[PDB]
Parts: structure tokens; sequence; C-alpha cells
């Protein structure tokens, strides 16, 4: 390492090199947090997590029993050891506490004034996290088992919405239009993501098997369906051209947007070209999954080599994105792990389990 | 709309009226042993389709003899008080030497009106859904073209939309229809891009009776429209009982003023933007 110091002040290496290099060092050696703690208040599992895009300070995480807990990650005291206090909480006693379990939070996106957090209480509450009000409420027929705002819109701010009805919904912030639904799925859409890299590029991922990705502007249905053979086994489409072998509960855009993660119920996760759905191939061996609910999983940014960190049963399996290579498994949960959300600021990851804790993994040294 | 492409385009003025026609008394007799009769009666039960006591409902106030089926041939036309007033107005504009557009939803009603033209002098000319479709542009064009045809006859759907009547200048809707949209093209095919004249419009209408519910429901569509497509904000004209109910005469004594005017008695985003457009959305 000395070599990369030496080598960014005499010009010979791009500070990009040490940078990178550094950010996938402390990556691979993350380990359990020696002087770092999380406040335990939720009575439940914790089902998802979101660090605010902006600054990486603050992180929410709904839990199986309704809360909303807002914490400050940062560490304001004075010693090596600290607690991620809770800044705020929706809790039980909330007018506007979510009667089941929160599936999804996200904090909006070009802004943390504001946040969003569905339920299986059928609603999609939309909350102002200053006043820490509602600012709004969009009803479903129907469970929601996932929902995303685009981490890059400008332009639009629709969230998408997947719930156990087979469509797609996209509801305006923008004046409140839920209206807007999207055909061609069959069962409950158990996972739903915008591409980071293009507007209006929305992969959907659902129980049959399927994933699809929208152009949601357009009036023809989806873009692409993923194909696990790419054509080999080729069907005329009504039940061909599925994802996985089970139902797709997970999906991940990598950081530059242009290859897409799906992991499904079959053991298997796959590395998907996100411009024609053409399936790499990268093997990543048997991931375990059993989740009848959307599974939420991320992938590094700002390092040398991109990783995933998918839940493992009660473990983060951490894998390299286009090789596939098996980097470790992040132990330190006692059921199974629901979410992992990583701070790419320091290379930190935070993971939230059924053991109604969450655990914070720091590179070691 | 014609709002801000008027400036580019030239529009002579256009003003309407709804005359409210009086029953004569042996049609008020008839329409009136039909409210109570118990036909009615069922369809307040449900046991039978409202639909035929609707269209029996609109013959009888369109003229008795549709409905029960000299001077006592069919379609006499003083039995019933629209036409009357199509008397009336047809000798008036004759005596002015304009030229008419008799518009009617029932083709019975319009043969009606045809025989009753036939029993005056005027010339008249009509089309309509018993035309072959191959004759229908020579007639339009003999009616556009000379003077010496007064009146032409229509239903308010026959022909392609906006058949090119220019050269009238008065017209008369004979009887209101539910779909604004076809009352609304009866007095726009009239007065057109390239009408010389003032034309005005002249729907009759029997007060106390099934066809202003008609034209109450029209006006009620034609607000719905309006609210959707142009702006939310809108006053509200109706009751929600009274317009639904249908099945009841109350004629005008002109001691107190018709349902329709005393109803119309008076005449990126920075998550703060995109907060407050939320919060104001939700207020409402």
């Amino acid at each position: 390492m000395l070599g990369f110091l030496s080598a960014r002040q005499t010009g010979l290496e791009d500070p990009l090199r040490l940078r990178r290099a550094e950010s996938t060092r402390r990556v691979l050696g993350l380990e359990l947090n020696k002087d770092r703690d999380v406040e335990r208040i939720h009575g439940g599992g914790i089902n998802t997590l979101d660090i605010e895009p902006v600054e990486g300070r603050y992180m929410l995480s709904g839990g199986s029993d309704g809360v909303i807990v807002l914490y400050d990650l940062e560490n304001s005291s004075r010693q090596s050891y600290y607690t991620c206090k809770a800044v705020c909480s929706i809790g039980r006693d909330h007018p506007d506490v979510h009667r089941y379990s929160v599936e999804t939070v996200q904090w909006y996106p070009h802004d943390t004034g504001m946040f969003t957090s569905s339920s299986f209480d059928k609603t999609l509450k939309v909350w102002d996290t200053n006043t820490l009000q509602t600012a709004d409420v969009f009803n479903f027929e129907e469970t929601v088992y996932s929902h995303h705002m685009s981490p890059v819109s400008t332009k639009h701010c629709l969230v998408a919405v997947g719930t156990r009805g087979p469509k797609v919904q996209l509801c305006d912030l923008k004046s409140g239009s839920c209206s807007h639904i999207l055909q061609g799925h069959r069962q409950e859409i158990l996972a739903v993501s915008w591409s980071p890299r293009y507007d209006y590029i929305l992969a959907t991922a659902s129980a049959d098997s399927r994933v699809k990705l929208w152009d949601v502007r357009r009036a023809s249905g989806c873009l692409i369906t993923l194909d696990q053979h790419n054509g080999k086994k080729s069907q005329a489409v009504e039940s061909a051209n599925t994802a996985h072998n089970g139902k797709v509960n997970g999906l991940c855009f990598t950081s530059d947007g242009l290859h897409l993660l799906t992991v499904g119920t079959d053991n298997r996760m796959r590395l998907w070209n996100s411009s024609n759905g053409e399936n790499t191939l990268v093997n990543y061996g048997k991931v375990c999954n059993n989740s009848k609910k959307g599974l939420k999983f991320t992938v590094s940014c700002g390092c040398s080599s991109e990783f995933v960190f998918v839940p493992y049963g009660s473990t983060i399996a951490v894998y390299t994105v286009y090789s596939g290579e098996q980097i470790t498994m992040l132990k330190g949960h006692y059921k199974t792990v629901d979410c992992c959300v990583f701070q790419s600021n320091f290379q930190e990851l935070y993971s939230g389990s059924r053991d109604c804790n969450i655990l914070a993994w720091v590179p070691s040294l | 709309m014609k709002s801000d492409v008027k400036m580019s385009l030239s529009l002579p003025d256009k003003n309407e009226q709804v005359l409210f026609c009086r029953l004569t008394d042996e049609q008020h007799k008839v329409y009136q042993n039909f409210v109570d009769s118990k036909e009615v009666y069922r369809i307040l039960n449900g046991e039978m389709q409202i639909f035929s006591g609707l269209i029996a409902l609109r013959k009888i106030c369109n003229h008795p003899d549709l409905f029960s089926g000299e001077e006592d041939q069919f379609g006499y036309w003083k039995r019933s008080g629209k036409m009357i007033v199509v008397e009336s107005l047809l000798k008036i504009w004759h005596k002015q030497g304009q030229r008419v557009l008799l518009f009617s939803q029932s083709r019975q009603m319009l043969d009606i009106l045809e025989v009753f033209l036939r029993a005056q002098k005027y010339t008249y000319l009509k089309m309509d859904g018993t035309t072959t479709i191959a004759s229908r542009q020579p007639l339009i064009t003999r009616y556009n073209e000379d003077t010496s045809i007064f009146v032409f006859l229509l239903t308010t759907r026959v022909g392609g939309l906006g058949v090119n009547l220019t050269g009238a200048n008065r017209v008369v809707i004979y009887d209101p229809d539910w779909n604004p949209s076809t009352d609304t093209q009866a007095r726009e095919r009239a007065w057109r891009i390239g009408q010389k004249k003032q034309v005005t419009v002249y729907r009759l209408l029997t007060a106390g009776t099934i066809e202003e519910k008609i034209y109450h429901r029209q006006i009620f569509k034609q607000f719905l429209t309006n609210r959707v497509l142009k702006d939310p904000k809108q006053r509200r004209f109706f009751k929600s009982n009274d317009l639904y109910e249908l099945f009841t005469l109350t004629s005008p004594d002109a001691s107190q003023s018709t349902e329709t005017s005393a109803i119309f008695a008076g005449t990126p985003l920075a998550s703060s933007s995109l907060l407050a457009k939320m919060r104001a959305r939700n207020h409402l």
C-alpha cells in the first residue's frame, strides 16, 4: 500500500487507482464491527433498510411490527465506540403508523426531506421527514410486496409498486395518479427496480418466474423478457422465456446500470445484459433463498471490482458480479437476513434480519 | 377550442333559446294517465323495463298520435303544444324570408312533421336514414344553392358528421336527446365555417315532462365533459334525486317559474415543490 501512496504522490498511478483499490481492499476486509453498535427499537424483524443517497448519513428501517425507525449513522461522539442512535420513529403511537409490516422504505432521491414506505397494509405512504407526518397515501387493492423510486429521474417522479396483483402500478408523486399500470405479468410482482442509467427503464420480477424490462413511456408493454437460455429452448411466448425456475424475488441493477442481477427461488442468481436481456452465464453457484416475499440485496459502488451482497440464509454472501467468485460469508445474524444496504462512502454494510437486529459490518483496519 | 384560435378565423355570432312548450290539455291528460297507469308503477317496482316507459313518454311529449295511434287525420298539429310553437315559428320565419332546419330524434314524428308541412304550403326537402346514401349529396346541394326550398328536415343523427347545410339561417331542435353531443352536432351543422348570416337555435321542450329531464341530463353530461376537459372548478347545478326521478308531471301554471330557471336561478424538483404539491393535493 505504501507502493500505492508512492505511485499517487509521484503521479505514476491516477488517484482513481488508489481510491478504487483501497475500496476493494476495504470491502474484502469486511468483518463484524469491533467498536460500532446500532440502537435496537424494532420489536420485529427488519424487512428493509435504506441509507439516503445524498450525504449517506441517515438510515431508514422498516420492521415487521409496522414501525419505521430513522437512525443517524455518523459518530457524533468523540469515542471510537458508538451506537447509531435513532433520530426519529414512526412508532406504534404515531397516528399514521403502518398497521402491518413495512416491506420497503426508500429515501426520496435528490433530497432527504421526504421518504416513502410501503406496507402489507396495502398502502404506500409518502412522509415528510421534517414534520414526520404523512404527506400522501396511495391505497392498493392488494398487498404491496415492493416499491421503488427512480434514483435518476429529474423529470418524472413515479413510484413503481409491485403488489400481489399481476399489475405493476406507477404512482405519480406529481399530481397523484396511481391509475397507470403495466400488463404482462401473471402472478405477484415480488420485486421492482428502476434502471440507474436510463430514466424510464423499469425491471419487474414476478412469481411467474419472469423478469420484464419496461419503458414506462411506451404504450406497447415490456421491452425485454429475460430468458435463461437466450433461445436454446425457444417457444412461442406464452409460458417460455422464464428468468428463473422459481419465483424471481429480487432485482438489482449494477452500479453502472449496464447489467441486472436477478435472484430467484430456484436457488440461483443470474446476471443479465440490461440492454437486450441476454444471460451472461455468470455462475454464482447456488444462492440459497426461499423467501416468499421480495428479497432486498445491493451491489457495491466505487470499487475496482463490483461486489454483490446477497442475503444467504442467516448470512451475507459477497460475490464478484462479473466473475461470480464467492468472496465470503458475513456470519453474525441469528435468523434469516431480510435486507442488506451498502454505504458506499466508507464501504460499510448494514444488514437487517428476523432477529430484530441491524448489524453493521465495517472494514477491518 | 374556438377561443384561442378564434382570432385567426372568423365566426358569426350565435344565439340560442330554450322554449318551454306547455302540453295541450288532451296531451296533458294522456301523459297524466300514463304516469298514473299501472305500467309506470311496475317500472318503479323494477318488474318491467323502464326503457319502454321512457320511449312512451317521449312519444307523448312529441305528439299523442304516436303513443295513442276532417281536421282529425294522423298527426294533426293542433294536439301538441310543441307543434303549436312550430306553427308559429315556421309562419313567422317564412314571413321573414329565412331558411329553416327542422330536427327531431324520432323519424316517425319526422314523418308527422312532413305531413304537417304538406298540410301547409311550405316547400321543403327531407333527408333521413331511409334515403339512399348515393343520393344524399344532391339534396343538400339543392338546398344550399337556391332559396326556393324553405325548410330542410333532419334527424340529429343522419348523414356524415357535419353535412354542409350552410344556406339555412334558423334551426329548431324539435325534441331533445339523451346525448348532448348529438344536439350539439345538430346546432353545429347549420353554424359551421363559411356561414354567412347569424344562426339561432331554438330547442323545443315541454315543461314539467320527460323532455325537461332529458334536457337536464343533457346539460349535466355537458357539464361533466366540460369539468373533465377544460376546468375542474365549476358551480354545481343539480340535485341527485330530482335529476334521476323522471316519471312525474308538474306542468307550470305560470304562477311559479319552470324547473330549469329555478335551478339556474342565479344567472430536478428539489423535494419541496414536490412536497408542497403533495400536501396541497392532499388537503383538498
